[PDB]
């Protein structure tokens, strides 16, 4: 049994490499800046210190993961990308124009709130964007600016035509993309005659195959759904901290200031102590959840590094390892 | 005394490694108060007086 | 609730746009008031979000004002071993807050020094530099790094991009290997 | 039946409003799609221009537990026309009306043994003067021992006789004619909160709500805050002394003329119990969509 | 299945779906694993494979 | 009972994530050295597979 017709199937995959780096000042959140509260917090002592240790260690380990992945993925030699790249194949939607157009559409179609990197203080003076300080917790920016990711993706896109022509990564073979895809499609069991006589039809098939996914960003995309799920996971992880101040843990009020201005001192000591216990339990559970998410992110980052090192810079022969059908 | 004192006491040592560390955020002082909502009617104390 | 004498101390328009401790007749807290369009039921006079936090208030004097919080500066520090050097960063905020309105313990002194604006906020304790570092050991945020010396100072450099070895592409039948 | 998704009869939160959010909230509501407790008001017998002996139901003989208050929708009829209730052969335009509620904590039998006699202080909500008057009082009633009178012979029920030909003239309004009708059957003493409520009259359906808490007896209405909508709102807190156990209504009839009998709207009554509802608070703070849990 | 309160959900695929899938794989593994490229199927007798 | 249920939810999520990752490994094994003859030493079979 032998096929007659064929198409270029497009497969979209998402790998979450690193969750959002978050830290929180312990006694600032738990105590909310009251002096007798702070005196009633000092007997616990090192609890805030050890949760700061855990968050700092997780953040530094995720920094190491990001640096390792973005250093291993960097190609040794690449080629500049200009308009007119790829010859007859219209892959100009992946051309940078900086950020790529597909990344622009992807970031447009997903709900993202920037955490006020310029004037979030002013965005609370006169405008989650403002709730980051209402309870009080920092949102760290990623390890590298967007231009670094743009440079990495541009270099890898300029080198993807050239790395995969000969085994061994010492040489570089920055061929025009037409002869690249001709040899890559020849190596998977296609005679050279049919590709030598039918460049135009396979080129048009390639063009419509790449253009099919431009409008494909909807619920039907598995990878888009995973992107939305990861962003929603970050949002609900932040909202768990942002919503626990409403809980009283059996207290009569959600405000420490209302307690200190409302009650008899010996009973409000017990009320504040139960508030301390509940908030510290919530922070400990959040520490454990952050550690679990960090472990999952590190393992997925390792898998992503392996996947981009195997079937991106070279044509993998493993059946369906990273793409259905013959990759 | 200072933030480095708290950072030293957070690690329970006189020696810590280099890097970026989150420290206790301070708070700006309040500038005053506002006390106004719907009142202006006096409670009844005439049979008490 | 009781009453006091006012003149012009407890007016919303008087203390507009500043951090004040509001005590609105059984609603006590701190925050910053701001002029907003009228949203919600007028007679209830208290609008809340899904987290039971007061969003705004219908003034007897005027109308609805918003209030969010008494927002202040979150502080991070950078400190180097074997060289007793440290600097302070205030994230996501312009170089607009100075040593006047403090809280908590105290703050340290550097030397006597302009507050450097940066994409990660406002930093005290650093100096500008037209230098590029590809092997940064103190990842400050975005593409910014701190560089020590070998009693020196602390420098702010940009985390550069290791540009790969460029090769030219041919439109002819030959090839540039 | 009440459609909560259609936002019909849902008590607002008493002190705090919201905006443009879908929020779960623990409040006091009726069950979904209850068919109500229909009582209708119909005019009495009339021959030409002579209002004859009245024509009322057996509402007074039945009593119900107050529980957690109740809501009443008014003008569930809405601008319409329909057959005259006393005379089915004739149809007239339906005009809205407000009901009178008798509210107490002790039951007993009347002079003839008819159940419905109430001891001690009772709260009466009597509408008066073409609906513009909303008298309400937690005061003391005594029966009268005359003909067709509650402590006397030939007595079946007490109601309100209303002559709109003399009352609903332009101005005047007969100077609480229905309270004098109330005094025609009872004697009144030891009074508490006489309360007057000037309102206007229209033909738009609205809502009234009654309950009691530690503050006292709480009265809610749409009228003052939401005329053109249908949302429900606090307006009064009357300082009652005692918790309310039992309630009934006062039948109402109209001394109209025979050739100009007018149709009257029938209200609906729904009991209140604590539930948890998901409410879609709009931008303006009004409620236009809500769903249940139970 | 009821007395504690939990409900054990039924499996997503039938036993017959499992049998059909395993039969398809056992048929395919005789032929696929001789020449690479998954476009063509090569149902050689098992001994020669 | 609520604490017991929460612990059950936590261990259920942990076991489900572990089973999903192991199923991904199973998919890799079944399209690696089942539909084709591998040369990897001891990846899915002791001795020469
Ligand atoms: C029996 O007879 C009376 C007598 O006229 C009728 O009264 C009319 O009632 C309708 C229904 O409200 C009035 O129509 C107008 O509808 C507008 C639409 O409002 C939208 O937005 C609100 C707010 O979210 C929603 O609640 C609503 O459902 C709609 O989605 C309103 O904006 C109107 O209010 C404005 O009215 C006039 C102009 O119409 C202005 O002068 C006012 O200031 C106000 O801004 C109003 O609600 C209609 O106006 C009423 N007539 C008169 C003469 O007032 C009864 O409706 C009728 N019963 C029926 C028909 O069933
Ligand atoms: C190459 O692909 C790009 C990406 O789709 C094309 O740009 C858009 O093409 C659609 C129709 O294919 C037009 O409706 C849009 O107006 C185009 N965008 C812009 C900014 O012009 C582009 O036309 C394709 N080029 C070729 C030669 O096929
Ligand atoms: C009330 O909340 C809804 C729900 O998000 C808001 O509706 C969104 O409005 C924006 C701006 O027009 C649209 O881009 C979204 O698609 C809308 N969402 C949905 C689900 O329709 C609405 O704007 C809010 N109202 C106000 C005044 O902020
Ligand atoms: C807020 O100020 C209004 C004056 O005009 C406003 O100007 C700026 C401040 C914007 O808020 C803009 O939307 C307005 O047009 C007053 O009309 C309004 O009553 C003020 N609000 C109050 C007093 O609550
Ligand atoms: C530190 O220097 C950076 C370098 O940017 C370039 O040089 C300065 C003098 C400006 O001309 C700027 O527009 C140039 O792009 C500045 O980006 C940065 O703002 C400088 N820091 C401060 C606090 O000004
Ligand atoms: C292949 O499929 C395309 C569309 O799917 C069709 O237009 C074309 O005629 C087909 N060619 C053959 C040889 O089947
Ligand atoms: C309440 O009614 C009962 C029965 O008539 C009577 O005995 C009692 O004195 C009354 N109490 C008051 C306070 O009116
Ligand atoms: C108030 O109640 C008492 C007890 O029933 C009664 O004696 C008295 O006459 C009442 N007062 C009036 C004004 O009727
Ligand atoms: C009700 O209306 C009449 C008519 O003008 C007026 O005299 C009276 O004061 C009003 N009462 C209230 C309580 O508004």
């Amino acid at each position: 049994s032998i096929p007659t017709n064929f198409s270029f199937g497009v497969t979209q995959e998402y790998i979450q490499t690193t969750i959002q780096k978050v830290t929180v000042d312990c006694k600032q959140y738990v105590c909310n800046g009251f002096q007798k509260c702070e005196q009633l917090l000092r007997e616990y002592g090192q609890f805030c210190s050890k949760i700061n240790q855990a968050l700092h260690g997780a953040n530094l380990r995720q920094d190491d993961s990001v640096r390792n992945l973005f250093a291993s993925v960097k190609s040794s030699q690449s080629s500049p990308i200009i308009p007119g790249f790829g010859g007859d194949f219209n892959l100009t939607l992946l051309e940078p124009v900086a950020r790529s157009a597909i990344e622009d559409l992807l970031f447009d179609k997903v709900t993202i709130a920037d955490p006020g990197y310029m004037q979030g203080y002013d965005d609370c003076m006169q405008q989650l964007i403002c709730a980051q300080y209402v309870a009080g917790y920092k949102v760290l920016p990623p390890l590298m600016d967007v231009n670094m990711e743009a440079a990495y993706t541009s270099s890898l896109l300029g080198s993807i035509a050239g790395v995969g022509w000969t085994a061994g990564l010492s040489s570089f073979a920055a061929i025009p993309f037409a002869q690249s895809i001709f040899y890559r499609l020849n190596g998977v069991g296609i005679t050279q005659q049919v590709l030598s006589e039918n460049q135009k039809l396979i080129a048009n098939k390639f063009n419509q195959a790449l253009g099919a996914m431009q409008t494909g960003f909807t619920t039907t995309n598995e990878a888009f759904q995973k992107v939305q799920d990861a962003v929603n996971n970050n949002a609900q992880a932040l909202s768990k901290l942002a919503s626990e101040l409403s809980n009283t843990f059996g207290a009569i009020s959600a405000s420490i200031g209302d307690i200190i201005q409302r009650l008899d001192p010996p009973e409000q000591d017990a009320q504040i102590d139960r508030l301390i216990n509940g908030r510290l339990t919530t922070l400990n559970a959040f520490v454990a959840q952050q550690l679990v998410r960090s472990e999952s992110a590190a393992l997925s980052a390792q898998l992503a590094k392996d996947k981009v090192n195997e079937c991106v810079k070279a044509q993998s022969k493993r059946s369906g390892f990273c793409g259905q059908g013959t990759h | 005394f200072n933030d480095l004192s708290q950072l030293h006491c957070s690690y329970e040592s006189f020696d810590v490694e280099s890097g970026v560390y989150s420290v206790s955020s301070f708070e700006a002082k309040p500038s005053g108060s506002v006390v106004e909502q719907a009142e202006g009617v006096e409670c009844d104390f005439s049979p008490l007086l | 609730c009781p009453k006091l004498e006012f003149a012009n101390d407890t007016k919303i328009a008087s203390q507009l746009g500043n951090c004040v401790e509001y005590s609105l007749y059984g609603v006590s807290g701190r925050g910053v008031f701001q002029n907003c369009t009228a949203v919600g039921v007028r007679q209830q006079r208290f609008v809340y979000d899904a987290y039971q936090n007061l969003v705004g208030y219908y003034s007897d004097d005027g109308n609805y004002y918003c209030l969010r919080a008494c927002v202040s500066v979150p502080v991070s520090v950078i400190y180097d071993k074997e060289t007793k050097t440290h600097a302070t960063l205030f994230g996501s905020v312009a170089c607009e807050h100075i040593s006047s309105t403090m809280s908590q313990y105290s703050r340290s002194t550097r030397s006597m020094y302009g507050p450097l604006q940066t994409p990660v906020g406002c930093v005290l304790g650093l100096v500008n530099s037209s230098l590029f570092v590809e092997d940064c050991k103190l990842p400050l945020g975005q593409s910014l790094c701190a560089l020590p010396d070998t009693p020196g100072e602390m420098r702010l450099a940009s985390i550069a991009f290791n540009h790969p070895i460029q090769v030219d592409q041919l439109n002819s039948s030959y090839f540039k290997l | 039946p009440i459609d909560v998704s259609k936002a019909d009869g849902i008590i607002y939160p008493q002190g705090r409003t919201y905006s443009n959010i879908t929020i779960t909230y623990q409040g006091l509501f009726p069950y979904q799609g209850d068919h109500g407790d229909m009582y209708v008001y119909s005019a009495g017998h009339a021959t030409g221009t002579t209002p004859q002996k009245l024509f009322v139901a057996n509402y007074s003989q039945d009593v119900k537990q107050f529980a957690n208050g109740f809501v009443v929708r008014i003008g569930a009829a809405a601008n319409s026309t329909g057959t005259v209730i006393i005379s089915p052969s004739t149809s007239a335009t339906i005009r809205k009306i407000y009901p009178a509620f008798m509210l107490g904590s002790s039951v007993g039998n009347f002079s003839d043994g008819k159940m419905g006699r109430f001891f001690n202080h009772t709260l009466v909500l009597l509408p008066d003067g073409c609906g513009t008057l909303l008298r309400a009082f937690y005061c003391i009633l005594e029966p009268r021992s005359g003909n067709h009178c509650p402590a006397g012979n030939s007595y079946t029920s007490f109601a309100t006789y209303h002559t709109p030909a003399t009352d609903c003239s332009d101005g005047n309004y007969n100077r609480n004619a229905s309270l004098n009708s109330f005094k025609e059957y009872f004697n009144l003493r030891n009074c508490t909160f006489m309360y007057t409520y000037n309102i206007t009259e229209d033909e738009i359906l609205e809502w009234f709500g009654i309950t009691q808490t530690a503050q006292g007896v709480h009265l809610f209405s749409s009228r003052y805050v939401d005329l053109y909508g249908g949302n429900m709102f606090q307006f009064a807190t009357l300082p009652v002394y005692d918790t309310i156990k039992y309630y009934s209504i006062i039948p109402h009839s109209i001394r109209s003329i025979q050739s100009d009998r007018k149709a009257w709207a029938a209200f609906y009554v729904y009991k209140l119990q604590p539930l948890t509802f998901l409410l879609d608070f709009s931008v303006d703070g009004y409620i236009r969509r809500a769903i249940d849990c139970g």
